[PDB]
């Protein structure tokens, strides 16, 4: 009689936590469409564009964060960028000195952003995203995004794609971990 | 012309958050700010206690430092900064699981060393002209996630990212964003 009152809370826990388990799992296929829909559509753009605007490459940069190649850097280089018609000077690390050059030289960039792991924390490349993050709203606004250029609001989602994405494959391991925990000891008490 | 204070930057900050606590959070997000955040100030960032995943990608931080003080840093994400060299990271050497730092200008790995318990490592886009650093990077008995798309040793390697990336650690287990392959393996066999 224990093990079957112990056996039913697990079950209704196990419930609860499975009906947020399946959201977090359409959340992250929406997630993957939103990236992987794109196709080289927005990377088409960005190669037309050749020499984007400074919101633009803001977008871009969190694309490069992903990507951990030739990332600029604790502001060397770095101006405030006007935006829109308003006069506001916000201070940034700024664009990649030569970093864009080279990944725009290779032709596997679709293949690059085409492809990526599955279940990647990126730790590092939160933390270092972290500060655009609170700052998203000025510059990775879609509606800034889609002013400066069609492709460059693509890029941006393409970026904020991809991070949403990563956090809801967090949540569906980790929540879904304690339910996973909770549904094997189920099992066991269920053979027992 | 210390343009950005973290300071300043982190009011803004904890102002947008509107978290009532400075040091509760445990993302906190300080990327892309507007002028970009130049050199970290140690001493402000001591404070974020709580902290596991800090976000300061997007700005112009050109050094490392400040990693003693910190007690539950997991995440660390610098990419998209100017930060030349791998450094002052002992004070985070006991938590750090994760370095992201695209889009920097690493060279050398020299450093990378202290990262006893790194598990992935986030570097595309930046110099790296030689496999020299990986011998260097592999000491890393955690790591299996590595990115290193778009550096210039890549370029100059003329092969198959994928596969020789696969062949140069057998610790990785993704390299640029793919899985472990049995076909791959047996790629980087016959070369």
């Amino acid at each position: 009689k224990q093990c079957e009152i112990q056996a039913e809370q697990i079950s209704k826990e196990k419930e609860e936590a499975e009906r947020e388990l399946e959201a977090a799992l359409p959340a992250l296929r929406r997630a993957q469409e939103a990236v992987d829909s794109i196709e080289s559509k927005d990377i088409v753009e960005l190669k037309a564009n050749k020499k984007p605007l400074d919101i633009i490459k803001y977008i871009m940069d969190a694309v490069l964060v992903f990507f951990k190649a030739r990332l600029i850097p604790i502001q060397i280089e770095e101006r405030v960028f006007n935006k829109k018609e308003g006069k506001a000077v916000l201070f940034l690390k700024e664009s990649y000195d030569e970093s864009g050059i080279q990944t725009l030289g290779d032709m596997n960039f679709m293949k690059k952003l085409k492809e990526f792991e599955k279940d990647s924390i990126n730790e590092e490349t939160i933390e270092l995203l972290e500060p655009y993050l609170n700052q998203s709203e000025d510059w990775f606004n879609d509606t800034f995004a889609t002013k400066a250029s069609k492709a460059a609001a693509g890029i941006l989602k393409w970026a904020f794609a991809i991070y949403e994405y990563h956090q809801k494959s967090k949540i569906v391991k980790p929540k879904r971990i304690q339910v996973a925990i909770a549904e094997g000891r189920q099992a066991i008490a269920l053979k027992e | 012309s210390k343009g950005t204070t973290c300071q300043k930057a982190i009011v803004n900050w904890e102002a947008a958050n509107p978290g009532k606590n400075p040091s509760e959070a445990e993302e906190i997000k300080l990327i892309f700010q507007i002028p970009p955040i130049e050199k970290m100030d140690g001493p402000v960032l001591n404070t974020l206690t709580k902290c596991k995943k800090l976000s300061l990608s997007s700005n112009s931080i050109d050094k490392m430092i400040s990693l003693n003080m910190l007690r539950n840093l997991e995440i660390l994400s610098l990419s998209r900064n100017v930060i030349k060299k791998i450094s002052g990271l002992e004070d985070i050497g006991g938590t750090l699981r994760q370095l992201w730092l695209s889009y920097n200008f690493i060279e050398k790995l020299d450093g990378l060393n202290n990262c006893s318990v790194l598990q992935t490592l986030y570097i595309g886009n930046n110099r790296i002209k030689n496999w020299e650093e990986l011998d260097k990077l592999k000491d890393l008995p955690e790591l299996e996630n590595v990115l290193f798309y778009g550096n210039p040793i890549y370029e100059q390697v003329k092969e198959d990212p994928k596969l020789i990336v696969l062949k140069k650690l057998p610790t990785l287990k993704n390299v640029d964003g793919y899985i472990i392959d049995d076909s791959v393996l047996e790629k980087v066999k016959q070369i």
